[PDB]
Parts: C-alpha cells; structure tokens; sequence
C-alpha cells in the first residue's frame, strides 16, 4: 500500500507497541498506554529514566525501501461455535435439463430420474413433495419456482 | 485550515513572568506533541519546550529546565508557556509549532521537524 | 384469567408438500383443548414455545422480546413492527421494567382482524409461523381449523427463555405431541387431531385414518407409574482409605506392583471425577458419574509407576512391554485407570532410577499376574544356571526420570481400580443417602 | 531395510520386496527401538 499510506515527508499514523511485559496470547488486542517501566522504579505516569512512551511510529515514505514500506494486512480467522453456521460459499448452479434421466442435486434433496413439468400446487413456502411412501416425487426449481 | 493564534507576552522586567497562548483550529494533535521555539537575533531559532497533547508529560531543553512551565487544554485547543524567571539571554520571538509525527521519545521534539507554525511573538527583558 | 385454545395453534410442521394423505408428525404442537392464559404485559417464560394470538381492530401490539436476562447483559431478540416495516434486531439492548412504544449488535432485519404466531428455537434455529384471519368476535378464540404457514426463520443461536410483548392477547405453551394432519388436493392442512387428547382421537391415531369404522382396536398400552423412590444402602459410616493409596510417599515397582484392598467402607469417588490434579481418568465398563451410585462385593487397588508413553499401555487388550511383562489388564476389566504426573516428587538433580520395570519374559502374563523373580533371563540356548553374560541379562531396567527429560519420559503415579459383583452382599457402596420403605 | 545407511523422502518411498527366505519377527517385536509398532489385519505375536 506504497502509494496510498506512503506520502510525502513519511507516514506517521501508524504505530507499534515497542515495549511489552509479556508476550501476547492468541487474538489478543491490548491498546494500553501504559509509560513502560523498563527498569525496577516505578514511573507514576512520568517519563524518564527507564520510563518509556510504549507506542513508536512507522517510516512509511515513497521513497522507502520495500522492506520499509507500508503494507495493508488483514486477517481472516474462520469460528465455528454451537450456532448456525451463517458463513457460505456462493454454491453456484447448473443448467436445468428435464425429460432426460439426470442425477440432480437440488437444494439440499440428491436423487436420479427424470424431470418434468408437474401440474402440482405447491404453497408458496413449500419445497418438494413427497408420496404416500415418504418418498419425494416433486421439487420446487430454487431459481425458477 | 490550521492556524496557530499566539497571545499575549512583550515586555517584562528581570526576574518578572510572562505567560504565552497559542490556540490551533481546525486540527487535533492526538497522538503527537506540540512545541516551542524561540529565535533571538543573529542566532538559530532552537528548542523552547514540548509537552504531549494526549498525556501532558512535557519536555524542556536544558537551559529552560525550572523557569518555564508549559501546558496544554485539549478542550480549549490551545497549548500555555508559562515562563517564569526571566533572564536576559531569553530576548527572542517565540514560535509555537505543530508536529504531525508521534514519537516515543519526547526529547526527538526537539530534533524532529515540526509542519506547522504560529506567527511569532516578541520578547523583551528590561533591566530594573 | 383462562380460555380454551379450541382447534388453534397448528403450523406446518416441514416445507413438504403432501396432498390427500394423512400424515402423522411428532412435533411441538399447542394441544387441542387447553388453558391458554388470557392478557389485556408482564414476562412469560418460553419453555418449548409460545402459541401468541392478538384479537385486534387498531394494532395496538407491536412487537416482542425474546431472553433470559434481557437487562442488557446476554443477548437478547427483539422485533418491532412501526407502520411500514418489520425490524428484528438481537442487539444486546437496554430494557426497560415496563418498555412500550407510543401512539453488541450481532443481527438485524428489515422488511375483526385475528393474527396468530408460533414461536421457538430447535437446534439454535428461531422459527416463527404466522396466519392472519378475519373473526367477527369479542370474547374469545373463532371456531375452525386454520392452518399457520411458516414467514420467517432466525439463524440466532440464542438461550431464550422469557418474552414479553410490546404495545388483550393470548399465550398457550406448546408440549411434544404426536398429531396426525389432513392434506387437501391443494396441500393444505385441513384438519388434525390431537394425538392424545382422548380414547378416540388416539384409535384415529392408530389407524392412520379420520372415520373408524365399528369395532374394538388396540390402541396404546396402560402403565401405572411409580410412585416414590426406594433406595436402600447397609447403613455403613466408613470413608474408604484413598488417601493411603492416591496419597502414598513411594509407588511400589511396576512389576511388583503393589495389590491393596478395599471392603466394608463407603467410597468417595465425587473427589477423584471432581479433582484437577489427575492427568489421565478413564474408566473401563463404568461412568465418573456413576461410580456413586453402585455397591460393590470389592475393589482392588493397584498402584504403580511409569513414563507417559506407557500410561496408554495400561488398558484393556493392550500391548507392550510394561501390558506384557508387568501388569496385564483383562480384555473385559471393569474399572478405572487414573494417571497423573508425579515428576516433582519422583524427579530428582540428574535423574531417578529407584523403580523398575522388566524387560524380558518367558511368556506372555495372564491378567493380574504378577512376577516378582529376580532370575537372570536365558535369550539364547545356553543355560544360563544363574550367569550372566552373552544372551543372559537381567530382567528388569531402571527408569531414566529427570526434571529436564521430556513429558513422554518424565515418571507417572497410575492407580488400577479392579471393580467386582462377588458371591456376597456389596460392601463398597457410594455416599448416596437411603430412604425409608414403602 | 531397517539398518539402511538413508531413507528415501516419503514422495519417493523406497519400496524392497522380501521374498523366499524365512522371516523371524521375534527380533522385531521383542525390540525396545520403535515407538510405534502397529500391526493392522494381524497380530505380531501370531506372525511367527
Ligand atoms: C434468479 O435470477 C434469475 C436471473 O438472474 C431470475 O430469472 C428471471 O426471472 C424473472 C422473474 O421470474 C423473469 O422475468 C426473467 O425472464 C428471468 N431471467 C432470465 C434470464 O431467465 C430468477 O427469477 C431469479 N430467482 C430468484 C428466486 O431470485
Ligand atoms: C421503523 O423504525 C426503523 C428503525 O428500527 C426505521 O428504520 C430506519 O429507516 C431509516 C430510513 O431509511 C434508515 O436511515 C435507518 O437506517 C433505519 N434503521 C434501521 C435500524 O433499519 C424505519 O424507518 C421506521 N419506519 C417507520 C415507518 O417509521
Ligand atoms: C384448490 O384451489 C383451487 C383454486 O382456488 C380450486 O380450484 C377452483 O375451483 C373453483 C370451483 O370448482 C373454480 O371456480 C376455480 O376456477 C378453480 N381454480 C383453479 C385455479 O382451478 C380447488 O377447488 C382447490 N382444491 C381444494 C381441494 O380445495
Ligand atoms: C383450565 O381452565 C378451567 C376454566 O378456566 C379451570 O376450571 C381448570 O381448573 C383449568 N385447569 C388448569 C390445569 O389450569
Ligand atoms: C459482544 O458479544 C460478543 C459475543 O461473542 C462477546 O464476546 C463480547 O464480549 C461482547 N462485547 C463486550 C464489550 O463484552
Ligand atoms: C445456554 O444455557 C446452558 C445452561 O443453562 C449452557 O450450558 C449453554 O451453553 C447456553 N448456551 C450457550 C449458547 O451458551
Ligand atoms: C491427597 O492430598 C491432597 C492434599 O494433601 C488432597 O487434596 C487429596 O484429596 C488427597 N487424596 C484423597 C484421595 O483424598
């Protein structure tokens, strides 16, 4: 991202802690400020000796080198939890072929046969029909109803 | 669109008190620090004090250091100089400068270039 | 304030179209005839689900709120519906004591008269179904079947277990009951009937059909519950001696582990399935849970020490150096093998070598067999008669436990609990508390 | 093959086809030197 966060005269936005007590768990965000004491006084929130801002800025210059310059990152971790799962791939579709003994896939029913035009009446919230067998004799097309 | 408004100061006795304004407008410094500067007559403007806008710690140049106080209002938008015990080497017209850089050390204030600027104001101190 | 949910409250209980069959489905359903409590706005739990019918003329209810904290501190669903639109929202929002309208959000939606809705959640998924009617009434529900279609699902997720509404309504509470469904030619659900409701509706049930025809038919089985629950324990005050066998100084050595035994005592297994400091606890034939709640003729305790990649070894039909030659476990042991790191007491600077284990046998050990020869092993033909030397080593080997040595290597106490149903009256028994005899 | 010098890269296994000889896998099973010694459809001690 050189030449967006990358101006004239540097970028000095951006920053980092450089002083830490601990190491960091996982996902963990800590935005304290806290005047890190480096050495065994206590700062009280004055800076000194061994008393240190945590936070420094970037060198984000055009001119930078590419070791340097900024970079845009973003981090995409999946969650799974005891909840629906509201995340999907886009699942596309194929073409619709009837009168032809095809091995169909339909929203979530599978099956093999032939396809064609039903007369029946199906409710407007109603997918696929079943016979008096439990046994699904009509779908409803998800694309076309 | 930034603007830095300097009030107050002139002319003070030896060992009298002078305290200097400078009101921003139409930007914030959050993250960095706001300083100083004085430039007397055949000499380089130099370092006169910095303070954090956000934390308030304040950084001084050593021959300031116990004479002058600086402090800022983040509500008001405006950065005061509080300069006590005058003496007469301090005769020079007094910048307030911005800074957009944020740094870890306070004392780089003093070093590190500032981009914005006020007008000057004049300083005089007489003798008895 | 009650009323009688007469024919109401039936929703199409899955997305299949079925036409001219009766279908029999086992669903959370409003029960044909029951106490529906009458409003005209406090919060009403949602045990299973809500039957929600508002006899209006001017909208005066708008929305609902669904928790089971709802003060802001869990999440929580709300609906509201402002004369144009229907938003649904599961912000984690401020309420109220008595919230109304006048006259960390993780999900939001927008989109004479009788309005009927069906609410709950199965398996984190929120289902509403819906049926608007006209009625001309003002006591009480219409008479008719009318069947409520399904508008909209809520992929939430959420622990809910109060509600309130927001502005005279009706709130019945839906049970598990079986029904049986009449589908028109069109798909439509006409009819139904209450599979329980009464001896008739029942037989109708079990022919699958509406009109049964003169006869008797066996419907269903008469069971008389019980009543009250006997338990009876010999009156024993005796807690069993685990602190002398978890908490020993020194482990007797893998192949002459050592064999102890427990009889007439009560044993307190709620503090090994509770504690933290137990590694490994598994049980072979029993539950943690359970271990209470069951009398015993004995229990043999065996105790012993190994390294973590030997821990695994002890169990079931398992094989090894320490299963073959140390400690056999039969193929149908009934019991509990607990485990559990012991590198600070049995570790030492530089290393311990106090226990053993053997490395070499004739043959194959039977379950709870222990051999404790200290004979030198003849690998080779020459007889060895008490030599040592070429194919003529000694059995055992001295564990290698230091600080710095790995997990897998670092000592381990395991304790083998026998369980057994002997030719007597239990003597190790559970806390659990006796009762009186009916 | 267990003694070998180097093991070939699991992308290219080496593959050695033992044949007519007689196969004693006492010395194998009643080694101390493998961490995992998993017989699968048959059992070690039965191999002899
Ligand atoms: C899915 O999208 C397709 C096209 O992207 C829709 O097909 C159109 O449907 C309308 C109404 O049914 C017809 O007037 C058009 O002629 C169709 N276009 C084509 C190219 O066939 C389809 O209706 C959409 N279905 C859903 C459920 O959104
Ligand atoms: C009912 O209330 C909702 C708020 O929940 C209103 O929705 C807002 O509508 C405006 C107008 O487009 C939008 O800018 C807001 O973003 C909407 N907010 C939300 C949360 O959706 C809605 O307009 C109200 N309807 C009426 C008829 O008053
Ligand atoms: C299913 O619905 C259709 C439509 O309402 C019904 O068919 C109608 O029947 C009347 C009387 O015979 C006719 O005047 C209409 O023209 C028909 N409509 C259509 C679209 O054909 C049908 O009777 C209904 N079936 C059931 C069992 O209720
Ligand atoms: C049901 O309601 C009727 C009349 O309202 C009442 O007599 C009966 O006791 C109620 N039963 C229960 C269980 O509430
Ligand atoms: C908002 O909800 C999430 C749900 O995962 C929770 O983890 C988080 O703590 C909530 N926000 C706050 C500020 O607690
Ligand atoms: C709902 O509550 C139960 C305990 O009442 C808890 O075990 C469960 O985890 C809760 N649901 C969620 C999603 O946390
Ligand atoms: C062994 O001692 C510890 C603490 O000394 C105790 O927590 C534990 O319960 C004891 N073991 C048993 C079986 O009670």
């Amino acid at each position: 991202s050189n030449n967006l966060d990358s101006k004239v005269g540097g970028n000095y936005n951006y920053l980092y802690r450089l002083f830490r007590k601990s190491n960091l768990k996982p996902f963990e965000r800590d935005i304290s400020t806290e005047i890190y004491q480096a050495g065994s006084t206590p700062c009280n929130g004055v800076e000194g000796f061994n008393c240190y801002f945590p936070l420094q800025s970037y060198g984000f210059q055009p001119t930078n080198g590419v070791g340097y310059q900024p970079y845009r990152v973003v981090v995409l971790s999946f969650e799974l939890l005891h909840a629906p799962a509201t995340v999907c791939g886009p699942k596309k579709s194929t073409n619709l072929v009837k009168n032809k003994c095809v091995n169909f896939n339909f929203n979530g029913l599978t099956g093999t046969g032939v396809l064609t035009e039903s007369n029946k009446k199906f409710l407007p919230f109603q997918q696929f029909g079943r016979d008096i067998a439990d046994t699904t004799d009509a779908v409803r097309d998800p694309q076309t109803l | 669109q930034v603007q830095l408004v300097e009030s107050g100061g002139g002319l003070m006795q030896a060992g009298g008190s002078l305290r200097l304004s400078c009101a921003v407008s139409g930007r914030t410094f959050s993250t960095a620090a706001m300083g100083w500067f004085r430039q007397a007559p055949g000499k380089e403007r130099e370092f006169v004090a910095a303070i954090r806008w956000s934390g308030g710690s304040a950084y001084y140049a050593d021959s300031v250091k116990g004479r002058f106080t600086i402090s800022r209002d983040k509500a008001k938008n405006t950065v005061y100089l509080q300069m006590n015990s005058l003496k007469y080497e301090d005769t020079a017209v007094y910048y307030c400068a911005g800074s957009k850089i944020t740094r870890s050390l306070l004392s780089d204030y003093a070093t590190w270039p500032y981009d914005y600027w006020g007008q000057g104001t004049q300083v005089t101190v007489s003798s008895k | 304030a009650y009323t009688n949910s007469f024919t109401r409250g039936v929703y199409y209980p899955d997305k299949v179209f079925r036409s001219s069959v009766l279908h029999s489905t086992q669903d959370l359903f409003l029960p044909f005839f029951s106490n529906v409590t009458w409003f005209h706005n406090p919060v009403l739990p949602f045990n299973d689900g809500v039957y929600f019918a508002s006899t209006e003329k001017s909208n005066i209810i708008r929305g609902w709120i669904f928790g089971t904290t709802l003060d802001s501190k869990t999440q929580s669903l709300l609906i509201v519906n402002n004369a144009t639109n229907v938003v649904i929202k599961v912000c984690e929002f401020q309420f109220c004591n008595d919230p109304f309208l006048g006259v960390n959000c993780t999900f939001e939606y927008v989109s004479k008269n009788l309005r009927e809705f069906v609410f709950k959640n199965i398996d984190g998924y929120f289902k509403i179904y819906s049926k608007h009617t006209p009625i001309n009434l003002v006591r009480d529900l219409p008479q008719g079947f009318s069947a409520l279609e399904p508008l909209v699902d809520l992929p939430i997720g959420i622990n809910i277990t109060r509600f309130q509404t927001l502005l005279a309504y009706y709130v019945g509470y839906l049970q598990p009951r079986t029904f049986l469904l009449k589908y028109n030619e069109n798909g439509t659900i006409t009819d139904a009937v209450d599979c329980a409701l009464d001896p008739l509706s029942e037989t109708k049930c079990t022919l699958k059909s509406f009109t049964v025809e003169k006869g008797i038919y066996q419907t269903s089985n008469f069971r008389v519950q019980p009543t009250e629950s006997i338990v009876r324990f010999p009156n024993i005050t005796n807690l069993c001696p685990f602190g002398e066998v978890f908490n020993a100084t020194r482990f007797a050595s893998v192949y002459a582990w050592n064999r102890k035994r427990i009889s007439n005592c009560v044993a307190d297994y709620s503090v090994l399935y509770n504690s933290a400091s137990f590694s490994t606890f598994k049980c072979y034939g029993v539950s943690p849970t359970k271990l209470n709640d069951l009398c015993f003729t004995n229990v043999y305790a065996d105790s012993f020490v190994i390294r973590g990649d030997e821990v695994r070894q002890i169990a079931p039909g398992q094989t090894g150096k320490i299963a073959d030659y140390n400690y056999k476990l039969p193929d149908d042991f009934t019991g509990c093998v607990i485990a559990w790191n012991s590198n600070n007491l049995d570790s030492k600077v530089g290393g311990n070598y106090n226990y053993l284990y053997r490395l070499f046998r004739k043959s194959n050990l039977k379950p709870f067999e222990r051999d404790i020869s200290t004979e030198i092993y003849q690998a080779g033909s020459t007889p060895c008669n008490g030599v040592e030397g070429f194919n003529c080593y000694f059995p055992l080997q001295s564990y290698g436990f230091q600080p710095t040595n790995g997990v897998g290597y670092q000592p381990y106490r395991v304790v083998v609990l026998s369980f057994e149903l002997l030719h007597a009256p239990a003597t190790v028994c559970g806390p659990k508390k006796s009762t009186n005899l009916v």
